[PDB]
C-alpha cells in the first residue's frame, strides 16, 4: 500500500507515514529497506495488514515539474 | 442488571432518512455514509406509519 | 425572525428589504430621563444613602448609552468597595461618571480650530 | 516483521490517571489508557503519541510533529565555517558571541551578576556585509539547532498561514533548545503598524505581533536566542525594536 | 417518458368579501374532498388481490437479498458486466444479472446491486434523492398573474418563454426561431422576480422546481454536480418542466482560477450546471428561470445567447405600476372614504412592490394602534416613513 | 535587587520618556559591560554606559525641520 | 404619545363586532378543506417503485444464481507508472479513486502489452491484482464528439471572415486537396494552425464550413468536456479519436474552447497525450488539426515552430459581413423580402454573430408578440433596440 | 459513560508548571493598575460576598493600554500566577486561522471553555490583531 513518510525519529531510528487511505501511522521499525535517504515525502510500499516499509518505490512527481515534460 | 448487560452486548443500529417506503416491505433508505439501500421492514413497525424525511434505525 | 446591528448603513440592500425586515427599529441613546429610569434598575440592589439624587448623575451623562450608564453603576459600587463599606454616596456616582465617561479628547488646539 | 505499526494521535485530556483522551489524527478520537510503564507526567495535552492499533493504548509518546517548512528552514547544513573566515568584525563578533553564546556557557554569571540572558539582538547594515555568514559562522561554532530563516519566503495569501509558521517556528525552537533563529531580512515584517488599512500590510502587522508574542510574550523564553538581520533598520516596528 | 407535476386544487379566489358564494364554492370542494377521503377508505376497506406469481417472485427476491445498495450505472461493457458507482463514490465491475431490463440500463439511472459480490439486480427509475425531491413543487403557490401589479411587459415575456412553447408552439417553428432555452429575471430587491416565478407555477402545465441556488452546494466531493445533474434528469424525465433556480449568483459569480478544494468544488458545480443547460437541446421543452439582483456579478457565459437568450429586466415600478400594486394590496383591506393613495405615489422615491406590501401592512398595524380596522389616510401617511428608512436639500433646484 | 551592589536617584531624576522595558535594559546592559569589564559590581561608569547605549534617540536630522 | 397595548377585552372584541356573519363558517370550512387535502395525500400511497423486473421467460435464475456464487466483482481503478517491469518487476502502483493507492501485480489472464499508464483496470479486493484493463469505449453516445462526417454548412453559409475563410482554405484546402503543389514546392505543409478569437465570431462553424468542402469529416472536441467529469480517460478517448482519425481517410481534427485545457493531473496527461499525437504523427498525413481558442492561456511549450505554423484572427463582422449574416439567419424565417439588413447591420456595430441570431430570434419573437406570421421591419427594429444597447445621442449629435 | 462538558477542546488551558514565576513583587510600581486589574480579576474570584453584599456586578474584562514594554503582559503574567482561576492565555494573532469560519469557531470554544471550566481568565495578548475599528470590508 502506497504511504507517504512523513518523517523520520529517533528513540536506533523510528518512522511516521501518512498512508493513502489517509491515516497516519507510526512504525518502530522502518520495514524492510535501509533507513538513510528515506526523505520525508519518499513514497513507500508499506505492507498493507502489518504496516512496515516493505519497499521504496521513485517519486511520484511535484505537480508543475510534471506539467513541463 | 442481567438484562441491561444482554442488550448491551448487541451493535448498535444506524439512523438513516427515508427517501420513500418503495413497497409495502422495501423502504428504501439513505443512512450516511454508506450510501442508500432498500432495506424491509421487521414484524413490529407498520409501513403506514412510516413517512418520508424520517429518521429510522436499520 | 429578530436581527442587531450597530452598522446598519452596510447591510446588504436585499436583506434590510421590507418583507424580509420590517419596521427597522433605531436604539438611540438615551435621553435625560431614560438615563435616569436605566440608573435606577441598575441601582435597585445597591445600596444607596439618603440624599441620593440619581437625576443629577444622569444629567451629568451627554450622550451616554446605557452601557455605559451599567458601567458607572458598577464603578461606583467599586469605589465603594475600595473603603470597604456597603452604602454609596453621591460623589462616588460623580466620580464613577467621571471614569467612565473619559475619552481622549484633540490636544492640538490648533488642530482644534479649523473650523469655526 | 513482528511488529505491527501505531496509530499516531494527539493527547487531548487526563481524564484521571489512567484514562486519556486522545485524538487520532484525521479520525476519531477515543479514550484509550497507558502502558504500564510509561512517564505519565510528560503526557501533556498535545503531546503526539502512538497508539497500539488493536488494544487502543498509549504505547509511546512522540516529539511534537514539525512544519514541513520548519523542517526545510531546519535542515540546512551550516557548513562549519570558521570565526577565521569573517574579516574585520572584531569588536562587533564579540558583542554578538557575547550576547548570544555567553548565556548558553555561564549562566550562573549573569544570575550573580543578576541579569537576564538576553533574548537577542539585530544585526543591522548593507546588504553584502555578511550578517548571514556571520551568523552561520556563530551557528558553526555552537553546532546547535540552527533555524536559518528569512522573512521574506513566510508572508503568505493564506491569511492565518504566515502567523502560523512563525508559531511554528518558536514551538520548534522551544522543543529543541538550544536553537538559533536567524529571521533574516526582518524588515519584510516587522516594518511599523500603521492604520492604513490595505489587507496585505494588516496580514503583515498580524504576522508581526504574533512574533512579537513568541519573542516577549506570554510565556517566557529559555535558552532561545534569536538574530535578525536587516538592510533598513529604520522602519522598524517600535515595540518590536524596544528591550 | 413520464409526465409533469405539481398539482394543484380550484382557484377560487373568484369572491373575497366572505359573501358565501365563497362558503358555497367551498363547500363543494370539501364535499368533493370527502367524496375522495369515503372512496379511497372504501376501496382500501375491499381490496382482495395479492400473491398469484408469488414463487417466481419470491425466488427472485432471494437471489436479489436483503438489503439491496442503489448506484449510478456510470457505464456499461459487454451485456452481462457494467460499472457501477456506490454512493460514496467507488464505482465496481460487476455483473448483470438476467432479470434486468437491459433496455432499461442507461448510463445514469440508478440501478439496484447485491450488497454482497455488487452485481445489476433491478433498475430505479424513482431514485429522486430527498434533497431533489424537496426541490420540485407539490402544491402550487397560492400567488398568480392576477396579484401581479405591473409587469405586463415581464409578464407577456415569461409567459411567450416558457408559457407558449408549452402551449400551442407551432409559431415558433413556423417561423423556425428556436424556443428560448432558459430566461433569466433581474433587478433590485423586492421588484416581483420571485412572484413572478410563484405565478408561474400557479398557472402551470408542467413539472415546476424550486432552487435556491445556493442549495446545490454541497460539502461532499463530487456531490454537487452529481445533484445538479440529479436535478436536471429529474427535470427531463418529468418534462415539460420549468427549473427556477433563485439568485443564481449563489454561484453564479464570475469564475476565477480556483485555488483552495472547495473553490474548486464550486467551479466544477457550476461547470456541471453550465453542461447541463448545454445538454438539452432547446427544442426540449424543459426550460429554466433564473432570478438575481446582481445581475452584474454574473459570468458572462451563463447568460451567452446560445445558453441563455433572454434577460428580463425588472426595473422598479413606474407611478401607475405603484397605484396598481397599491390597489392590489389594498383589496383586502377596509379602507375609509377619506384616503386618497395618491400622495404615496406622487411622492418621488423608491418605493417596490415589497415596499408597498409593508406600507399596507404598516397602515394595517397603525390603524390597529387606534383601536381600528377602517384605516385613514393618515395611518398610510405615518406608515410610509415608518417603514421607508433612511442630494444636498437645495442644491438642484 | 537582583543587581549588585553599585546615584540611581539621579538617574531616576534625569528626564528621560523610557519605559519600564528601557528600565530593565539599561541594568541588564550595565551587567553585561561589567561581565565584559570583569568587575562584579557594577559602577557609575559602565552603569551610565549602559544607560548611553540604552536611551541612544540620536535624531540624525536634519536641523531646518526644527 | 405613549401608544397603548390591546388587552384581553380589546383582542375578543376585535376579533368580533366588525366581523363578517360568516367567519367562522368560512374560516372552519378552509381548515377542514385543508386537513382533508393532507388526509388523501398521506393515504393516497406511493405505489410502484417498480423496480426493473424483466419479462418472465427471460429469467435464468438457476445460472443467475450460479455467477452471483462463482463470479467476483473487481474495483476499477487508474493504473499508474509502470515500474519499468521487464518481465521482473511488473507490479504497478494503481490509484483506486477516493480510496487508497496500491502497488499490485497483474493476473495471469492478461499480458503486459495489453496494460500501460494511465488506463483503466478492473482488479480485485484483497490482492488488488490487475484482472482485466477496461478501456472507456469510444461512442458519439457518451459525451458529445465530432457527430458529424459531412457537415451541412456550406461556403455560401458564412459570411464575415473573407480574409478568414481565404486564409483557411490556405491551410487545409490547399495540402489536402492539392497536395503536388505542396511537394513540387519541397515545403511541409502547415502542421498546426490556431484560430484565435472573442467567442461568437463564427469561428467554429467556419472551420466545419471548410470541412464540407474539404472533403473531409469534421471533428468537434471540447475542452471542457476534457476537464469535466470525462477527465482521465479522455486522454485514452482522444487516443482512440486519434486512432480513429487515422482509420479514415482524412480528418479534420478540431478542439472546441481549448482554454478548458490549454490554461491538473489528467489534464496534462491529456495534453502530454495531444503533443504525442501531433509531434509523433508524420506531418505528411491528411488528419490535419484545426486549433482555435478565446484567450490567446495556451502552454509556451505548444505554439513552438513544428506545432502550430499559423494564426488567424477572427475579428467582429464589419458591415458587408454582418448584413450577409442577417441574410444568412434570415433565410430560415417567415420574413418580408423587403427588409434592409444593411440598416440593421449598420444598427449593429461591433456585434458578434451569436448575437446577430439573437437578433433574428428576438424578431420573430416580437412578430410571435403581434401573432404575425411574417415578421416586418419593424419587428427587427425593435428586437435591435432590445438586444443591442444591452437622448444623449440625439440632442448632442445631429 | 459522560466525559466533562469541554473536556475534548481544541485549545488548551494553563497547567500548574506552564504558569509563570512573576509575582506581583515583581512588577514595580503599577499600584493602581494593580488595583484596578485585581478589582475585576481577582477580587471578584475570592470576595463575591464584598460584591454582593454592594449588590454590584463585578467588571468583567478590562483592556490594558499604553506605550510598548510598559508592563502589560508582566501585569498579565502575574495575574496568571496569583489566581486560583483557570487561564487561557490567547493571543489576537493566533485567532486569526486560515480556514474559513475557523477562526469565529475558536473564539466560540475558547469561550464555550471558559464557560464550562471553573470561574476562568481569558487573557488575549495583542487585541489590535483581530479588534481593530470595523470598516467597510471589501474583500
Ligand atoms: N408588481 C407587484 N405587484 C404586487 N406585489 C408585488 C409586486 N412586485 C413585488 N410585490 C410584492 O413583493 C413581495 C416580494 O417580492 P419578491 O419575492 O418577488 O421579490 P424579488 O423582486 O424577487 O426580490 P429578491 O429576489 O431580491 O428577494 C411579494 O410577496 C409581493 O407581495
Ligand atoms: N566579514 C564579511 N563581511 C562581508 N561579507 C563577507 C564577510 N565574510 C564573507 N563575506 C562574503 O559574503 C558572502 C555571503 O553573503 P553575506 O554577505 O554573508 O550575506 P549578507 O547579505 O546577509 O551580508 C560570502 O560569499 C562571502 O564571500
Ligand atoms: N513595572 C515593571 N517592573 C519590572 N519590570 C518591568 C516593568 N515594566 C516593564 N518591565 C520590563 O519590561 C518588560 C515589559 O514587557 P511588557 O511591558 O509586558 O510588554 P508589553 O507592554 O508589550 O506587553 C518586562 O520583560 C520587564 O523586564
Ligand atoms: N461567418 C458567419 N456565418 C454564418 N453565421 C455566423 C457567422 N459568424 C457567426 N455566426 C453565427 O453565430 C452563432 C454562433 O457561432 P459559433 O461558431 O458558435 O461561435 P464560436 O466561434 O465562438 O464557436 C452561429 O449560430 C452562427 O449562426
Ligand atoms: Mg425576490
Ligand atoms: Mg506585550
Amino acid at each position: 500500500l502506497v504511504s507517504n513518510v512523513i518523517e523520520l525519529l529517533d528513540v536506533g531510528k523510528c518512522a511516521v507515514i501518512k498512508t493513502s487511505t489517509r491515516q497516519t501511522y507510526f512504525l518502530p521499525v522502518i520495514g524492510l529497506v535501509d533507513a538513510e535517504k528515506l526523505k520525508p515525502g519518499d513514497l513507500v510500499g508499506v505492507n498493507k495488514d502489518s504496516y512496515l516499509i516493505l519497499e521504496t518505490l521513485p517519486t511520484e512527481y511535484d505537480s508543475r515539474v510534471k506539467a513541463m515534460e | 442488571l442481567r438484562e441491561e448487560l444482554q442488550l448491551l452486548q448487541e451493535q448498535g443500529s444506524y439512523v438513516g432518512e427515508v427517501v420513500r417506503a418503495m413497497d409495502k416491505k422495501k423502504v428504501l433508505v439513505k443512512v450516511h455514509p454508506e450510501g442508500k439501500f432498500v432495506v424491509d421492514v421487521d414484524k413490529n413497525i407498520d409501513i403506514n406509519d412510516v413517512t418520508p424525511n424520517c429518521r429510522v434505525a436499520l | 425572525v429578530i436581527m442587531a446591528t450597530n452598522r446598519i448603513d452596510i447591510l446588504d440592500s436585499a436583506l434590510l428589504r421590507p418583507g424580509r425586515i420590517d419596521r427597522k427599529i433605531e436604539f438611540p441613546p438615551p435621553n435625560e430621563e431614560a438615563r435616569l429610569d436605566i440608573l435606577k434598575i441598575h441601582s435597585r440592589k445597591m445600596n444607596l444613602t439618603r440624599g441620593i439624587n440619581l437625576r443629577k448623575i444622569a444629567e451629568l451623562m451627554p450622550g451616554a448609552s446605557g452601557a455605559e450608564v451599567k458601567g458607572v453603576c458598577t464603578e461606583a459600587g467599586m469605589y465603594a468597595l475600595r473603603e470597604r463599606r456597603v452604602h454609596v454616596t453621591q460623589e462616588d456616582f460623580e466620580m464613577a461618571v467621571a471614569k467612565v465617561m473619559q475619552k481622549d479628547s484633540e490636544k492640538n488646539m490648533s488642530i482644534k480650530k479649523l473650523w469655526k | 516483521l513482528q511488529s505491527v505499526g501505531q496509530i499516531v494521535g494527539e493527547v487531548l485530556k487526563q481524564l484521571t490517571e489512567e484514562k486519556f483522551i486522545v485524538k487520532a489524527t484525521n479520525g476519531p478520537r477515543y479514550v484509550v489508557g497507558c502502558r504500564r510503564q510509561l512517564d505519565k507526567s510528560k503526557l501533556k495535552p498535545g503531546t503526539r503519541v502512538a497508539l497500539d492499533m488493536t488494544t487502543l493504548t498509549i504505547m509511546r509518546y512522540l516529539p511534537r510533529e514539525v512544519d514541513p517548512l520548519v523542517y526545510n528552514m531546519s535542515h540546512e547544513d551550516p557548513g562549519n565555517v570558521s570565526y577565521s573566515e569573517i574579516g574585520g568584525l572584531s569588536e562587533q563578533i564579540r558583542e554578538l558571541r557575547e550576547v548570544i553564546e555567553l548565556p548558553l556557557t555561564n549562566p550562573e554569571l549573569f544570575q550573580r551578576v543578576g541579569i537576564i540572558p538576553p533574548k537577542g539582538c539585530l544585526l543591522y547594515g548593507p546588504p553584502g556585509t555578511g550578517k548571514t555568514l556571520l551568523a552561520r559562522a556563530v551557528a558553526s561554532q555552537l553546532d546547535c539547532n540552527f533555524l536559518k530563516v528569512v522573512s521574506s519566503s513566510i508572508v503568505d495569501k493564506y491569511i492565518g498561514e504566515s502567523a502560523r509558521l512563525i508559531r511554528e517556528m518558536f514551538n520548534y525552537a522551544r522543543d529543541h533548545q538550544p536553537c538559533i533563529i536567524f529571521m533574516d531580512e526582518i524588515d519584510a515584517i516587522g516594518g511599523r503598524r500603521f492604520s492604513e488599512g490595505t489587507s496585505a500590510d494588516r496580514e503583515i502587522q498580524r504576522t508581526l505581533m504574533e512574533l512579537l508574542n513568541q519573542m516577549d510574550g506570554f510565556d517566557t523564553l529559555h535558552r532561545v536566542k534569536m538574530i535578525m538581520a536587516t538592510n533598513r533598520p529604520d522602519t522598524l516596528d517600535p515595540a518590536l525594536l524596544r528591550p | 417518458t413520464k409526465g409533469p407535476d405539481a398539482a394543484s386544487k380550484l382557484p377560487l379566489v373568484t369572491p373575497h368579501t366572505q359573501c358565501r358564494l365563497k362558503l358555497l364554492k367551498l363547500e363543494r370542494i370539501k364535499d368533493y374532498l370527502l367524496m375522495e377521503e369515503e372512496f379511497i377508505r372504501n376501496q382500501e376497506q375491499m381490496k382482495p388481490l395479492e400473491e398469484k406469481q408469488e414463487e417466481e417472485r419470491s425466488k427472485v427476491d432471494d437471489l436479489r437479498g436483503t438489503p439491496m445498495s442503489v448506484g449510478t450505472l456510470e457505464e456499461i461493457i459487454d451485456d452481462n458486466h457494467a460499472i457501477v458507482s456506490t454512493s460514496v463514490g467507488s464505482e465496481h465491475y460487476v455483473s448483470i444479472l438476467s432479470f434486468v431490463d437491459k433496455d432499461l440500463l442507461e448510463p445514469g439511472c440508478s440501478v439496484l446491486l447485491n450488497h454482497k459480490v455488487h452485481a445489476v439486480i433491478g433498475v430505479l427509475m424513482d431514485d429522486t434523492d430527498p434533497l431533489v425531491t424537496v426541490m420540485k413543487v407539490e402544491k402550487a403557490p397560492q400567488e398568480t398573474y392576477a396579484d401581479i401589479g405591473g409587469l405586463d411587459n415581464q409578464i407577456q415575456e415569461i409567459k411567450e418563454s416558457v408559457e407558449l412553447p408549452l402551449t400551442h408552439p407551432e409559431y415558433y417553428e413556423e417561423m423556425g426561431i428556436k424556443p428560448p432555452k432558459g430566461v433569466i429575471l433581474y433587478g433590485p430587491p423586492g421588484t416581483g422576480k420571485t412572484l413572478l416565478a410563484k405565478a408561474v407555477a400557479n398557472q402551470t402545465s408542467a413539472t415546476f422546481l424550486r432552487v435556491v441556488g445556493s442549495e446545490l452546494i454541497q460539502k461532499y466531493l463530487g456531490d454537487g454536480p452529481k445533484l445538479v445533474r440529479e436535478l436536471f434528469r429529474v427535470a427531463e424525465e418529468h418534462a415539460p418542466s420549468i427549473v427556477f433556480i433563485d439568485e443564481i449568483d449563489a454561484i453564479g459569480t464570475k469564475r476565477y482560477d480556483s485555488n483552495s478544494g472547495g473553490e474548486r468544488e464550486i467551479q466544477r458545480t457550476m461547470l456541471e450546471l453550465l453542461n447541463q443547460l448545454d445538454g438539452f437541446d432547446s427544442r426540449g421543452d424543459v426550460k429554466v428561470i433564473m432570478a438575481t439582483n446582481r445581475i452584474e456579478t454574473l459570468d458572462p457565459a451563463l447568460i451567452r445567447p446560445g445558453r441563455i437568450d433572454r434577460k428580463i429586466e425588472f426595473p422598479l415600478p413606474d407611478e401607475k405600476t405603484k397605484k396598481r400594486i397599491f390597489q392590489i394590496h389594498t383589496s383586502r383591506m377596509t379602507l375609509a372614504d377619506d384616503v386618497t393613495l395618491d400622495d404615496l405615489i406622487m411622492a418621488k422615491d423608491d418605493l417596490s412592490g415589497a415596499d408597498i406590501k409593508a406600507i399596507c401592512t404598516e397602515a394595517g398595524l397603525m390603524a390597529l394602534r387606534e383601536r381600528r380596522m377602517k384605516v385613514t389616510n393618515e395611518d398610510f401617511k405615518k406608515s410610509k416613513e415608518n417603514v421607508l428608512y433612511k442630494t444636498p436639500e437645495g442644491l438642484y433646484l | 535587587s537582583k543587581m549588585n551592589l553599585s546615584d540611581l536617584e539621579d538617574y531616576v531624576a534625569r528626564p528621560d520618556k523610557i519605559s519600564g522595558a528601557d528600565i530593565n535594559s539599561i541594568c541588564q546592559e550595565s551587567g553585561m559591560l561589567a561581565v565584559r569589564e570583569n568587575r562584579y559590581i557594577v559602577l557609575a561608569k559602565d552603569f551610565e554606559k549602559a544607560y548611553k547605549t540604552v536611551i541612544k534617540k540620536d535624531e540624525q536630522e536634519h536641523e531646518f525641520y526644527k | 404619545k405613549p401608544i397603548r397595548a390591546l388587552d384581553e377585552g380589546d383582542i375578543a372584541l376585535l376579533k368580533t363586532y366588525g366581523q363578517s356573519t360568516y367567519s367562522r363558517q368560512i374560516k372552519q370550512v378552509e381548515d377542514d378543506i385543508q386537513q382533508l387535502l393532507k388526509k388523501i395525500n398521506e393515504l393516497t400511497g406511493i405505489k410502484e417503485s417498480d423496480t426493473g423486473l424483466a419479462p418472465p421467460a427471460l429469467w435464468d435464475l438457476a445460472a443467475d444464481k450460479q455467477t452471483l456464487q462463482s463470479e467476483q466483482p473487481l474495483q476499477v481503478a487508474r493504473c499508474t507508472k509502470i515500474i519499468n517491469a521487464d518481465s521482473e518487476d511488473p507490479k504497478y502502483i494503481i490509484n483506486v479513486k477516493q480510496f487508497a493507492k496500491f502497488v499490485v501485480d497483474l493476473s495471469d489472464q492478461v499480458a503486459p502489452t495489453d496494460i500501460e499508464e494511465g488506463m483503466r483496470v478492473g482488479v480485485d479486493r484483497n490482492k488488488y491484482q490487475i484482472h482485466i484493463p477496461l478501456p472507456p469505449k469510444i461512442d458519439p453516445t457518451v459525451t458529445m464528439m465530432q457527430v458529424e462526417e459531412k457537415p451541412d454548412v456550406t461556403y455560401s453559409d458564412v459570411g464575415g471572415c473573407k480574409e478568414q475563410i481565404e486564409k483557411l482554405r490556405e491551410v487545409v484546402e490547399t495540402p489536402l486537396l492539392h497536395p503536388e503543389r505542396f511537394v513540387n514546392l519541397g515545403i511541409e505543409p502547415p502542421k498546426g494552425v490556431l484560430l484565435f478569437g472573442p467567442p461568437g465570431t463564427g469561428k467554429t462553424l467556419c472551420a466545419r464550413a471548410v470541412a464540407n468542402r474539404t472533403d473531409a469529416c469534421f471533428i468537434r472536441v471540447i475542452g471542457s468536456e476534457l476537464v469535466q467529469k470525462y477527465v482521465g480517460e479522455g486522454a485514452r478517448m482522444v487516443r482512440e479519436l486519434f486512432e480513429m482519425a487515422r482509420t479514415k481517410k482524412a480528418c479534420l481534427i478540431f478542439f472546441d474552447e481549448i482554454d478548458a485545457i490549454g490554461g491538473d493531473n489528467e489534464v496534462q496527461r491529456t495534453m502530454l497525450e495531444l503533443i504525442n499525437q501531433l509531434d509523433g504523427f508524420d506531418p505528411r498525413g491528411n488528419i490535419k488539426v484545426l486549433m482555435a481558442t478565446n484567450r490567446p492561456t495556451l502552454d509556451p511549450a505548444l505554439m513552438r515552430p513544428g506545432r502550430l505554423d499559423r494564426k488567424i484572427e477572427f475579428s467582429l463582422p464589419d458591415l458587408e459581413g454582418r448584413t450577409h449574416i442577417f441574410k444568412i439567419h434570415a433565410r430560415s424565417m417567415s420574413v418580408e423580402r423587403d427588409i434592409r439588413f444593411e440598416l440593421l447591420a449598420r444598427l449593429c456595430p461591433n456585434s458578434t454573430g451569436a448575437e446577430i441570431r439573437s437578433v433574428c430570434t428576438e424578431a420573430g419573437m416580437f412578430a410571435i408578440r403581434a401573432r404575425r406570421k411574417i415578421a416586418t421591419e419593424k419587428d427587427f427594429l425593435e428586437a435591435v433596440n432590445k438586444v443591442i444597447k444591452s437622448t444623449p445621442r440625439y440632442m448632442t449629435y445631429n | 459513560d459522560v466525559l466533562p462538558p469541554e473536556a475534548d477542546s481544541s485549545i488548551m488551558m494553563l497547567t500548574s508548571d506552564q504558569k509563570p514565576d512573576v509575582m506581583y513583587a515583581d512588577i514595580g510600581g503599577m499600584d493602581i493598575q494593580k488595583q484596578e486589574v485585581r478589582e475585576a480579576v481577582e477580587l471578584p474570584l475570592t470576595h463575591f460576598e464584598l460584591y454582593k453584599q454592594i449588590g454590584i456586578d463585578p467588571p468583567r474584562g478590562v483592556l490594558m493600554y499604553g506605550p510598548p514594554g510598559c508592563g502589560k503582559t508582566m501585569l498579565a503574567k502575574a495575574v496568571a500566577h496569583h489566581t486560583t482561576a483557570a487561564f487561557i492565555r490567547v493571543v489576537g494573532s493566533e485567532f486569526v486561522q486560515k480556514y474559513l469560519g475557523e477562526g469565529p469557531r475558536m473564539v466560540r470554544d475558547v469561550f464555550r471553555l471558559a464557560k464550562e471550566n471553573a470561574p476562568a481568565i481569558i487573557f488575549i495578548d495583542e487585541i489590535d490583531a483581530i479588534a481593530t475599528k470595523r470598516f467597510d470590508a471589501q474583500t
